[PDB]
């Protein structure tokens, strides 16, 4: 009943900013929070970002910290994630993915490929 | 002690009647010699009467006077004999068969009260350890075994032993002479069936070390199948199975011979022993005058004492095997170890409550050796919160909710409820305080009404409205049909699992429990059925001390209190957000996560005449079984005519009669019997043996030219066929043994005897058989009755047995504890109806065997009564008194003969059912021709184009699913996949072990679908994981024939050189010639694989096939073998599905098949310039 769909990835090069957001529509109210991915083939799925729904604040990975941001919709379920300064190692498929109780990760969506060069 | 007073105790009055139907046993037996001792006593009198009779040749009428009187007393007597003996048998009888039922009825329902008690209440145990099921299975087939050990079997013990003891008693004190030398014959009887046991022993073995040669080559041929199928092998494995039968059957001829003579030699001993106790019985009489002929046929009976103690032998065994299984599994069957749990008395608390305190717990699952899944802990909630438990690796919080029900008492530290310890309370009162639900609900087979009734024993309704109402479980059950009286049907899947659990509750709800254990009861459950029973759950907390765990974090949001442990060890504790605030663990986890056989159909008496197609001639046989059949019944005849002309003669001419009679029963039985039955054993023997011959090979030749999913994709197995082919050929073996055994008593009984029943008066004749057919027909009735009845207790027991092993396989019964009696009490209703059934089958059982033994004096009434009587009356004869009881000895053969080889003929019949079915086959492909082999057809060019597949388990999810491929020759074809299938079948469907269910194969371009077989499989270079070396010289192992091929000593070098295994084959003796050394226990992996690589390049295949060749094995072995593979491709087409993908960079074509799909298809710079599952496959390689 669940399903992430992704708005604005695309192309762009190095210092460049790629607003990015994730629309969210199903049913859940527990703590069904939204959180980004990355991927690259011949590897395996790294995380990116996510705010908690909750009310408390936002998760940032060791290696895109500082730089991303993110944001809600404030009426509704949206998460917008700013990506400001890409670098070309930024390069990857990026699908957003919803909580869920249990806490490991069984919600996902559509995706996107987002790739970088200098 | 423990042996025998638990295997008989308690039955106070059981005891008491144990005793009287014993003596009665005793009496029993003791009156068959008094019986026989009356024998005597009539045959005295009428011997004398005899004697006078034809001595007169001068007065008529004092004859008619005398002998006459003495008549009539004796009929007097007779009298008072048969009914004498006959209403105490009657009674006694009865009585000693009550002791096969009312004693063992209360003792054994006593056991199954007792041991159904115990096993619930030995509680944590049995999760500890043994089988939990197969032990409770086995223990109720010994409990059954009980059943034989107590029952009449000890009744029929004494009685036998009353006949043994109580008739020597009576030999030796008519005389000490007799006995010596029936004493004499006893070691001498012993010593010819002592000859029998080493024999049997000794043959067997032989037989079994013969054909486990032809056992171990049907072992390998049958796994090796698609190998010998695929290179052609089977003639020779033909040719060889039939010497190994050759010699199997020589042992087996051999055995018959023996055995002829054994069984031969035995009677020989015993008839001439007989006729020895009769000439010196004699001697005893015609000079000296001391027996008149009583104790002469009462130290037969004697000898039918003996019989009786070798009727009494497996009454022995059969209660020592009930006593040592039973009082060995006693000790743990009784009483109740226990002291960790049991049922009853500790402390009672009232304070209905307890902040819970865990302080410093030490624990180890009883995995033993395995580490402490708890080390140390401390944890301590307060009352009316709820504290909520997290881990990563599992289990190890649910440790601490299973210690907290004090289902394991912990190693070190103490567990805390309230201010006390836990170990001081009553344990089911603890129970009682707390409630548990469990991840995965499980329902009882009964109403929901009694499902939550488990809960509480006494409740209403209205309860159970509030109860699933404040569950919120009210909604789908009033919808529901039956609605509260709704049953669980077969088990617990019906309805939805989220509904299941949800009413779960709603019984620990009305358990009102002071403490709540939630175990993941949220987790693996659908979402939204989720969120309905989390609610239920959150309006079932909140009001009681709880605990909880599980992995689902929206309901650990709200949780006062949270404690953090990954493996079962603590480190955090605190409310969410100061756990946050630590971003440790907690964090951590929620954010990073964020054999059997025999169909029905039966043969028909198409067995004899399949039989007599394959026994060519064997008349001679069966003739020898009609001489021997008629001669039987003239030692009957004969013996007869001893004691009768011994009765009736005078004293003149008694020595020439009773000294050529006895010659005659020297000569006629002696010398002819061991002849006769020596011929026939030789004839039928060796008939039974070539039987054996040709059955089997005309078997496993079927079985080798058919495939065809009876080998390629079977449900069966190869224990399943090697035991066809011993089952099927011994069944029929004894099918003919039978066949010739049952024509010769046939002769014996109804032949001869016919001709002797033809002399008598007539009358008797019809009396006579006024007897048989009636007490042959009350016993098989006898027969029917009581498998009617065991088979009845066996659906009683059946449905106990169902609901038992029901109660026993969930030990979840154990955390409510509410059904512990509750389950025993149900089982005591069920058992309550076979008791009376017990007690039903007392008076059947008792009445059967009763009336049984009430034929037996009214058999021997009417034989003696009317024998007296009507025939003293006019023209009183000799004979006609013995032939009755010829007629009787051979209506003893018959019974005994026909009843003993009538299970026979079943099973063979129907093992005869099997081997018929089997031969005829669907014998497909064998020659033929479908083509003419034409000069000018090589290549070996490959095509696959829209191929499909599916070996034969039809939805299995086929490999092969819209497949193409394409190999030109003289080059490698590499493959690779996921895993498992698609690899390997491509291979297997080049074997053409399975045409495919769509598409095309080709080989020239020329179609497989209509190729020949045979010449398909004749150029292939299959090699297989781990091949299957067969036991010869590795020489000849290296040379399979493909056709005509030779051993050619020059090509298997060749071979040797190329597969780099000429290293050993230069060194060690015996060389080429060495043997595999019993399997190959003597090469590794890769000195097989090479030897499989000569196999493969010694027929010089223009198509190699690979299969994971290198998959199993190391170091050298690995390169080596590699370099074998190249040097023997690359002159000819190859097909590698290899994993080894270090050695996969050299090939010319590489593809790529995702499950039936060809998905990428090139050069291996081309893949890598690509990018998919192949460049996955190569990172992952590392």
């Amino acid at each position: 009943q669940v399903q992430l769909q992704e708005s604005g990835g695309g192309l762009v090069q190095a210092g460049g900013s790629l607003r990015l957001s994730c629309a969210a529509s199903g049913r859940t109210f527990n703590s069904a929070v939204m959180g980004w991915f990355r991927q690259a083939p011949g590897k395996e799925r790294q995380f990116v970002a996510t705010i908690d729904w909750s009310g408390e604040y936002t998760y940032y990975a060791d290696s895109v910290k500082g730089r991303f941001t993110i944001s809600r919709d404030n009426a509704k379920n949206t998460v917008y994630l700013q990506m400001t300064s890409l670098k070309p190692e930024d390069t990857a498929l990026y699908y957003c993915a919803a909580r869920l109780t249990l806490g490991q990760f069984d919600y996902w969506g559509q995706g996107t490929q987002v790739t970088v060069s200098s | 002690v423990s042996v025998l007073t638990m295997f008989r105790y308690a039955g106070w009055l059981d005891r008491l009647y144990m005793l009287v139907g014993t003596l009665a046993a005793i009496i029993h037996g003791v009156a068959l010699p008094l019986m026989m001792l009356i024998f005597g006593d009539m045959t005295d009198s009428f011997a004398s009467v005899g004697n006078v009779s034809k001595n007169s040749t001068n007065m008529s009428e004092a004859d008619k006077r005398a002998m006459f009187a003495k008549l009539e007393e004796e009929m007097t007597t007779y009298a008072y004999y048969y009914t004498g003996i006959g209403a105490g048998v009657l009674i006694v009888a009865y009585i000693q068969v009550s002791f096969w039922c009312l004693a063992a009825g209360r003792q054994i329902h006593k056991i199954r009260q007792k041991f159904f008690h115990a096993i619930m209440n030995q509680e944590i145990g049995w999760f500890d350890v043994h089988d939990v099921g197969e032990l409770n299975t086995r223990l109720t087939d010994d409990v059954s075994k009980i059943n034989e050990g107590i029952g009449d079997k000890i009744g029929m013990f004494f009685q036998a032993m009353a006949t043994f003891f109580g008739g020597f008693i009576i030999g030796f004190t008519r005389g000490w002479k007799l006995t010596l030398v029936i004493l004499a014959i006893s070691p001498v009887l012993g010593l010819s069936a002592g000859i029998w046991a080493k024999i049997l022993s000794s043959f067997t073995d032989k037989e079994l070390h013969a054909y486990a040669k032809a056992g171990a080559v049907a072992e390998e041929v049958l796994a090796a199948i698609r190998t010998v199928i695929a290179f052609g092998g089977q003639k020779k494995e033909l040719e060889r199975y039939n010497n190994n039968l050759e010699e199997a059957k020589r042992l087996g001829i051999k055995k018959a011979i023996t055995a002829n003579i054994s069984m031969g030699a035995a009677f020989l001993l015993i008839y001439a022993s007989y006729a020895l106790a009769f000439w010196y019985g004699t001697s005893l009489v015609i000079s000296k005058e001391y027996s008149i002929g009583q104790v002469l046929t009462v130290f037969f009976s004697v000898l039918i004492g003996a019989f009786s103690v070798g009727q009494a032998s497996p009454n022995i065994e059969a209660f020592a095997n009930a006593r040592g299984a039973a009082y060995e599994v006693f000790k743990i069957i009784d009483n109740k170890p226990s002291i960790d749990s049991f049922s009853k008395s500790g402390h009672k608390p009232d304070n209905i409550q307890g902040n819970l305190e865990f302080k410093n717990i030490h624990f180890s699952y009883p995995s033993r050796k395995e580490v402490q899944i708890l080390k140390g802990l401390n944890l301590k909630v307060k009352s009316g919160q709820t504290v909520a438990l997290v881990g990563n690796s599992g289990c190890g919080k649910s440790t601490t909710v299973q210690l907290m029900q004090r289902l394991y008492d912990p190693l070190d530290g103490m567990v805390s409820i309230d201010g006390q310890d836990i170990r001081t309370i009553n344990v089911r009162y603890l129970r009682e305080i707390i409630g548990v639900v469990s991840q995965e609900p499980v329902l009882f087979a009964t109403t929901i009404a009694e499902n939550i009734r488990y809960g509480r024993e006494d409740v209403t309704m209205d309860e159970i409205e509030k109860a699933v109402k404040e569950a919120n479980a009210y909604d789908f059950i009033m919808k529901l049909p039956h609605q509260f009286d709704t049953l669980v049907g077969e088990r617990g899947a019906q309805l939805s699992g989220g509904q299941k659990q949800r009413i779960a509750i709603a019984r620990a709800l009305v358990r009102n429990p002071k403490i709540l254990l939630l175990d993941e009861a949220t987790s693996a459950l659908d979402t939204e059925s989720e969120a309905v029973v989390q609610a239920a759950l959150d309006k079932a907390r909140e009001g009681r001390t709880t605990i909880v765990i599980a992995h689902r974090l929206s309901t650990v949001r709200n949780a006062d209190v949270i404690a953090g442990f990954d493996g079962g060890v603590i480190v955090e504790q605190g409310n969410h957000d100061e756990l946050m605030r630590e971003k440790g663990i907690y964090f951590k986890l929620v954010m990073t996560q964020t054999l059997d056989e025999d169909v029905p159909p039966a043969s028909f008496w198409r067995i004899l005449k399949l039989n007599s197609t394959e026994w060519p001639y064997f008349v001679v046989g069966i003739f020898c079984a009609i001489i021997n059949g008629g001669l039987q019944p003239a030692f009957s005849v004969i013996f007869s005519k001893v004691v009768g002309v011994f009765t009736n003669g005078g004293p003149p001419e008694t020595q020439r009669q009773n000294s050529n009679l006895f010659s005659l029963l020297f000569l006629i039985l002696g010398i002819i019997s061991f002849i006769t039955f020596f011929l026939q054993g030789f004839t039928f023997g060796k008939a039974g043996e070539i039987l054996t011959k040709r059955l089997r090979y005309m078997v496993f030749k079927s079985m080798l030219r058919q495939d065809v999913s009876w080998f390629d994709d079977p449900k069966n197995t190869t224990g399943a066929l090697t035991t066809r082919l011993a089952n099927d050929a011994a069944q029929v073996k004894g099918a003919t043994g039978s066949r010739l055994a049952v024509i010769f008593q046939n002769i014996a009984n109804l032949g001869t005897g016919i001709i002797i029943s033809l002399i008598y008066g007539w009358q008797l004749t019809l009396l006579l058989l006024a007897i048989v057919p009636i007490i042959a027909i009350a016993g098989v009735v006898e027969m029917k009755m009581l498998s009617g009845q065991a088979l009845k207790d066996k659906k009683e027991l059946e449905g106990s047995g169902k609901i038992a092993t029901e109660a026993i396989e969930n030990f979840r019964t154990v955390v409510s504890l509410t059904r512990e009696q509750k389950f025993e009490t149900m089982y005591a209703q069920s058992l309550q109806i076979p008791y009376r059934n017990a007690m039903k089958k007392a008076h059947v059982f008792g009445i059967t065997f009763s009336f049984t033994q009430a034929m037996m004096y009214f058999s021997y009434a009417a034989c003696f009564r009317f024998g007296a009587y009507l025939v003293t009356q006019q023209l009183m004869t000799f004979e006609n008194v013995l032939l009755v009881f010829s007629a009787i000895v051979f209506g003893a053969m018959a019974v005994g003969q026909v009843s003993s080889f009538a299970p026979d003929y079943a099973k063979a019949t129907v093992s005869a059912s099997h081997i018929i079915r089997i031969i005829e086959k669907t014998p497909e492909i064998d020659s033929y021709s479908t083509q003419g082999l034409k000069p000018n057809m090589l290549e070996g060019n490959v095509q696959f184009s829209g191929v499909v597949f599916n070996y034969p388990t039809r939805p299995s999810i086929p490999v092969l699913q819209g497949l193409s491929l394409e190999v030109k020759k003289g080059q490698t074809l590499a493959l690779v996949g996921s895993s498992g299938c698609g690899k390997s079948t491509v291979v297997q469907l080049l074997e053409r072990f399975y045409d495919p269910m769509a598409g095309s194969v080709f080989l020239d371009g020329k179609e497989i679908k209509q190729l020949n077989v045979q010449w398909l499989r004749a150029q292939l270079g299959i090699v297989s994981q781990e091949p299957i070396l067969f036991d010869c010289s590795i020489a000849e192992n290296i040379a399979y024939g493909d056709n005509s091929r030779v051993v050619s000593y020059e090509e298997i070098v060749r071979a040797a050189k190329e597969a780099n295994i000429h290293q050993f084959i230069d060194s060690l003796p015996d060389k080429y010639n060495t043997r595999v050394g019993d399997k190959g226990t003597q090469l590794s992996g890769g000195q097989k694989q090479r030897i499989a690589i000569a196999r493969a390049l010694v027929r010089q295949p223009h198509i190699l096939l690979l299969d994971e060749a290198t998959s199993a094995l190391d170091t050298e072995s690995e390169k080596v073998v590699q370099e074998a593979l190249d040097k023997a491709r690359e002159g000819r087409t190859c097909i590698v599905i290899a994993h080894r993908l270090s050695t996969i960079q050299n090939a010319d074509l590489i593809v790529v098949i995702q499950n039936g799909k060809v998905k990428e298809h090139g050069t291996h710079q081309q893949l890598l310039a690509q990018k998919g599952i192949y460049f996955s496959m190569v990172s992952v390689q590392a």
